[PDB]
RNA sequence: UCGAUGUCGGCUCGUCGCAUCCUGGGGCUGAAGAAGGUCCCAAGGGUUGGGCUGUUCGCCCAUUAAAGCGGCACGCGAGCU
RNA sequence: CGAAUGCCGGCAUGAGUAACGAUAAAGAGGGUGAGAAUCCCUCUCGCCGUAAGCCCAAGGGUUCCUACGCAAUGGUCGUCAGCGUAGGGUUAGGCGGGACCUAAGGUGAAGCCGAAAGGCGUAGCCGAAGGGCAGCCGGUUAAUAUUCCGGCCCUUCCCGCAGGUGCGAUGGGGGGACGCUCUAGGCUAGGGGGACCGGAGCCAUGGACGAGCCCGGCCAGAAGCGCAGGGUGGGAGGUAGGCAAAUCCGCCUCCCAACAAGCUCUGCGUGGUGGGGAAGCCCGCAACCCCCCGAAGCCAGGGAGCCAAGAAAAGCCUCUAAGCACAACCUGCGGGAACCCGUACCGCAAACCGACACAGGUGGGCGGGUGCAAGAGCACUCAGGCGCGCGGGAGAACCCUCGCCAAGGAACUCUGCAAGUUGGCCCCGUAACUUCGGGAGAAGGGGUGCUCCCUGGGGUGAUGAGCCCCGGGGAGCCGCAGUGAACAGGCUCUGGCGACUGUUUACCAAAAACACAGCUCUCUGCGAACUCGUAAGAGGAGGUAUAGGGAGCGACGCUUGCCCGGUGCCGGAAGGUCAAGGGGAGGGGUGCAAGCCCCGAACCGAAGCCCCGGUGAACGGCGGCCGUAACUAUAACGGUCCUAAGGUAGCGAAAUUCCUUGUCGGGUAAGUUCCGACCUGCACGAAAAGCGUAACGACCGGAGCGCUGUCUCGGCGAGGGACCCGGUGAAAUUGAACUGGCCGUGAAGAUGCGGCCUACCCGUGGCAGGACGAAAAGACCCCGUGGAGCUUUACUGCAGC
RNA sequence: CGAGCUAGCCCUGGCCAGGGUGAAGCUGGGGUGAGACCCAGUGGAGGCCCGAACCGGUGGGGGAUGCAAACCCCUCGGAUG
RNA sequence: GUGGUUCGUGGAGCCAUGGGGGAAUCUGGGCGGACCACCGCCUAAGGCUAAGUACUCCGGGUGACCGAUAGCGCACCAGUA
RNA sequence: AAUGUAG
RNA sequence: CGCGGGGUGGAGCAGCCUGGUAGCUCGUCGGGCUCAUAACCCGAAGGUCGUCGGUUCAAAUCCGGCCCCCGCAACCA
RNA sequence: AGCCUACGGGCAGGCGCCGAGGGUAGGGCCCGUGACUGGGGCGAAGUCGUAACAAGGUAGCUGUACCGGAAGGUGCGGCUGGA
RNA sequence: GUGAAAUGCGCAGAUACCGGGAGGAACGCCGAUGGCGAAGGCAGCCACCUGGUCCACCCGUGACGCUGAGGCGCGAAAGCGUG
């Protein structure tokens, strides 16, 4: 819904915060699986090798479940609809029959109170994870997995979705989110549905800090450094690059494609 | 105002050790030197 | 003069030169009077307050007997700016 | 050895000079001693008092106490000392750390990688100011004390006893356990009053024997009681899970119980007991109660809201495993046992970092009272602590810091620089413009003290009496003046830039620079792209296209034209060229030969480049000359040449205009600046954005008003210096000096040559014309086949691809 | 050999006197067919405002063999991010 | 594809070897400076071996070596202050 | 496949 | 001043590095088409190559000298 | 403190409230005028085109949008006052 | 493709034909000088929610009516904001 406010302050007209309906009734986040503490850090052995990535609140980290496969043909109730600082997507807290608890990307349409089951068997109903075989093609579906047994890598950014557009032996063309058209293992799950909190795209962050506060440190232009900082570094007041735009590396940043050429995920993708 | 010096301790002697010196190759070496030196001090001493 | 002679202008302080802007003499005058013009002798003393520009200088306002032009390391930063 | 701004050393000069380190401030009387402004004592005077007072961390390491000392150190003095000599002094099961825990990180079995050195890394180990955890109040010393002593109170081990129970982990589970802002009700710390209680004393100087004056009216404390809180359902059955081992957690199912009681745990009070206890005479009498205010602390894991969504592990509970049940736990109770390390002193500073007893820096806690609306602000002041380790005089110039000034009021000047004005709170009252929040403290105004009268609410009690807390209305008094001292905004109009709060050149630049929310382009399908790394590895990300990397513009509004010929990037299974390699027509050298050795043409041979096309918020670009209208002018219009295509909207003498002070208008007595316009725009122009824009600004320009020592133009005054005296006593610089003026001369700017003039010897307080005065082997400039940083379609290489 | 200065990040702690302004949400009334909305009252938001501590370093004066190898004075910026 | 040798691609052997291909046991096999043919030298792909050589912490002997600003940095309680 | 001075 | 470019029928441009031929579009003239004027059709005219020399057999062309027009440069101080 | 008095009072005088107006400051409406600027009207025989009236030689007009020396063009839809 | 052309696409294998797939818009025939709606306007098929209207029966209320300044709502296409 983006809740925008009214302009007591500057920036404070700009900025607009998500509705939290999502959510509600459950905010302290589940004590048993959900935390291990996570680790802040912006690079590896030493050295920065992410820029400008830096301080912002400090977070518990919830231990999501990537792999329903393990609980085949056990229902859950979706017990709670609960904040997550780590993604985008909101989660669901669901409690298995079985006992056992985990949380899941909470797809779009998903209500407290809803049971919800994985396998060849479930029905095609939101929530419920399945083979891509098994899943009629049409149907959109997120938190797909790229090869069998690996884990759910597509689609779980708030609002985000795939669609299965065909079949082909063991695998299954999909539509991915960015417009990319893969093939991918009839094996690999799949939920049903597509993600949800899908206004994520229109927070208005709405000043600088925040952008902070998320843990974005301020990142300065290349020609606003000098020559050894940088390739459009340099120039007596104010420039114009002086060919082609480039990273900090030096290699080209405008239009230059960089996958590579011989890699084996070719003949997978077509788009 | 903030000289460079601000004795702590902790770190003189974490960083300027006995042990701080062995770990290394490069430490062992100074270590190695000052003795052949003959100094009457391998390290810099420091107690309460 | 580069093992250093601070390098515009302003202020403050002056002092000198006369090729004199006032003031004192004077001869010519296309000098009736008054007021000019021009040259000659003469710095003793004087030679204003503002607007504009860092300005020098200049233009402008209001005055003035007059609102001179130069030199002193484009006088003067171990005096200031 | 005479020169190297030489090297080490010693000793000069400036010089008895500058200085003696905060302008919080001194004076006298006594002691002491060879000697006293400087040491001890007393009394007067001043300064600090969110301290300059008290307590803790770190750092320092004997500086602590006492007795001797005074050579040196102390910016003077020294009898004093943080100085010299000696001797003393630091006491813990409960304070703090260790025989407990984990954080980042370090280390590191396994495991991986690396020429060697070495790099990674799972479990584990290390790692604390974070978790856990048992002590309070007094008294003692010259110097330690929660450590010694006294009183009261706790914790852990080991052993025994009694009574309870399926006891039992390195295992499972629960818990430990968490953000920011706002806040409830209770307490306590702490504070004010008391006419009440306890006290030596006191009535001065005109008055007061007074409800006078002065001093003080506490603290610790088990069990148990209260009073506030905080935590918690209790069953009985199933049971796919907690890497099934559970009677425990988790999940269904159902009797009861319920915004409770109970069980449980803290705080506060009371409490047996123990202690403290002023002002006063030569060192000495034993109250302890009533009201008020009241925490940012306690009950604490309390409550409410909000997004940015807020450590770990042990201790602790509980569950079961092997085991073992003559064990073993649990609860009492008794008796034993209870290590190591620190503990002086300084601690916003003369004991720490600043070479110094340096006006600088240094984290945490306490920080009383009265008044001003509040407050940790401001003035005075308690406790406590200080007058800053050279003084004594004078009463110049001049400098600093300060006060005042007739008349005028920015005339000062690059500039109102600086200084003034204004200033608190209450009440009236506030424009354009606006993104509508605002512009607002707009502007502008009035009031402000004290006495007496009458009156309304609130808290505390109790509904009443006081004690606080907000008010309302009236009469009246005194000054030049009532925020009477101190803290304490000058306002307005109009441009340029940047939207905004922010960041920066530590130590000459705080800005129009960077950042920024937001806009666009681009890469990246996940063993992501990209970065670090030889690798293993790690960041990215425990993320996955609404997400991550790179690039540019930089809120918002309204917009962002044309040129793909060149260069980049993207796409083009054809063609052209193309390396190693394949292939061997043909050729050669040797052998008597079998042979063995060389070359070596067709042709088949990637990527790259050529070639074809796309591509502008990709690098970039966006013309010239003629002629033409029924006055003249100009040219809507026409011709032509070139280009890849010839600048649109919108701006325009601008942070961009050379000519330039363009020209018109405004403003002023006068405007090279300013403001509004007009364009022939030397040389604006669309995302290195175009044109605007409310609000914001220690940003740069231009006007007013107020007010002024900025100025006409200066005068007087205060203090700290400067001067004189006594104590101590530097510095750069220095070839040697017996060191005048002018005119000349000279390497062309002479104390030192020439001529002439002038001049008794030597100081002190002043000035800055000269000694091409000092300092720094010129930053400018050029030179060297000197260096170094940066660039690229310079060369040649390498990493990478 | 150095990150006991300085720059960034990570882990764990601590700090921000007192004033002012008064967003949203509630509640209530008004309104309508229902709404939107407007009104009080409550409430307590913000890279909000004044201003100590704390952080800084704007302008001027002083210092310049300094108290100081960047200091002193008056003035000024931030002060819940 | 490189290294070593005087050998810097040279007519470039020999010695060593990161990569590819890959024998034989005396008709075996390396070499004598591309390569062939004679003639000759030697027996690779396992290992050990004194002495003659280097150096001076240390003991001693000498000096057309120094004599305390020399000689070692240190004659001295110096790798100290 | 344009345009045709005033009254 | 210092570099470099231009000057050709009435207008705008070829030709000039490579001496011997002045070409192109528009315009002008004469004739068609129209009631008439454009538009269109036919056929002509017109250049001393700014200017004086030098070279050559021969100069728009190659070489100088003057006369005009336009473009850049004028930096460290 | 005055002057009168038939001692009660009267008069003068003094203080206050309001007050013409003057002053200081901030607003609102109107009139006049201004470098320059935008179109509008008119003006016997000006330049460039030919949009409209005949299917006006692209039926035309229209609300909007973009573009263009100018009439005007083109897109979207609508009208007939066209077929 | 046109008036005839040319730009353009195509031997790098187009057009023409076949098969397999993706995606968006608009609904042929029925369809008419037809219907519905206050207007703008509304068209493949299905289901749900919902407005107005017409006929018949003469049952009920008993003038409860008409219009409507202002207000309030709807209002083709074009155009604007976010996605």
């Amino acid at each position: 819904a983006v809740k925008k406010f009214k302009p007591y302050t500057p920036s404070r007209r700009f900025m607009t915060v998500a509705d939290f309906s999502e959510i509600t009734k459950t905010e302290p986040e589940k004590s048993l699986v959900k935390p291990l503490k996570k680790t802040g850090g912006r690079n590896n052995q030493g050295r920065i090798t992410v820029r400008f990535r830096g301080g912002g609140h400090k977070r518990l980290y919830r231990i999501i479940d990537f792999k329903r496969w393990d609980k085949v043909g056990i229902p859950a109730k979706v017990a709670a609809i609960e904040y997550d600082p780590n993604r985008s997507a909101r989660i669901a807290l669901l409690h298995y029959v079985d006992g056992e608890k985990r949380y899941i990307i909470a797809p779009d349409g998903l209500q407290v109170g809803q049971q919800v089951v994985a396998g060849p068997d479930a029905p095609i109903q939101v929530g419920n994870a399945l083979p891509l075989r098994f899943i009629p093609v049409g149907t959109v579906v997120h938190a797909v997995e790229l090869e069998p047994k690996k884990g759910a890598k597509l689609a779980r950014a708030a609002g985000t979705s795939a669609q299965i557009q065909g079949r082909e032996g063991d695998y299954v063309i999909l539509r991915l989110p960015s417009g990319e058209l893969r093939k991918v293992h009839g094996e690999c799950y799949a939920t049903v549905g597509a993600v949800g909190n899908a206004d994520h795209k229109n927070i208005v962050l709405g000043k600088a800090g925040r952008s902070r506060w998320l843990g974005r440190r301020p990142h300065v232009r290349g020609a606003a450094m000098n020559p050894v900082d940088h390739p459009h570094g340099g120039g007596e007041g104010r420039a114009p690059r002086g060919r082609p735009p480039a990273s900090p590396w030096g290699w080209q940043t405008k239009g230059l494609k960089t996958r590579k050429r011989r890699k084996p995920s070719s003949r997978f993708i077509i788009a | 105002m903030k000289r460079t010096w601000q004795p702590n301790r902790r770190k003189r002697a974490k960083t300027h050790g006995f042990r701080a010196r062995m770990r290394t190759p490069g430490g062992r070496k100074v270590l190695k030197r000052r003795r052949q030196k003959g100094r009457w001090r391998l390290t810099p001493a420091v107690r309460k």
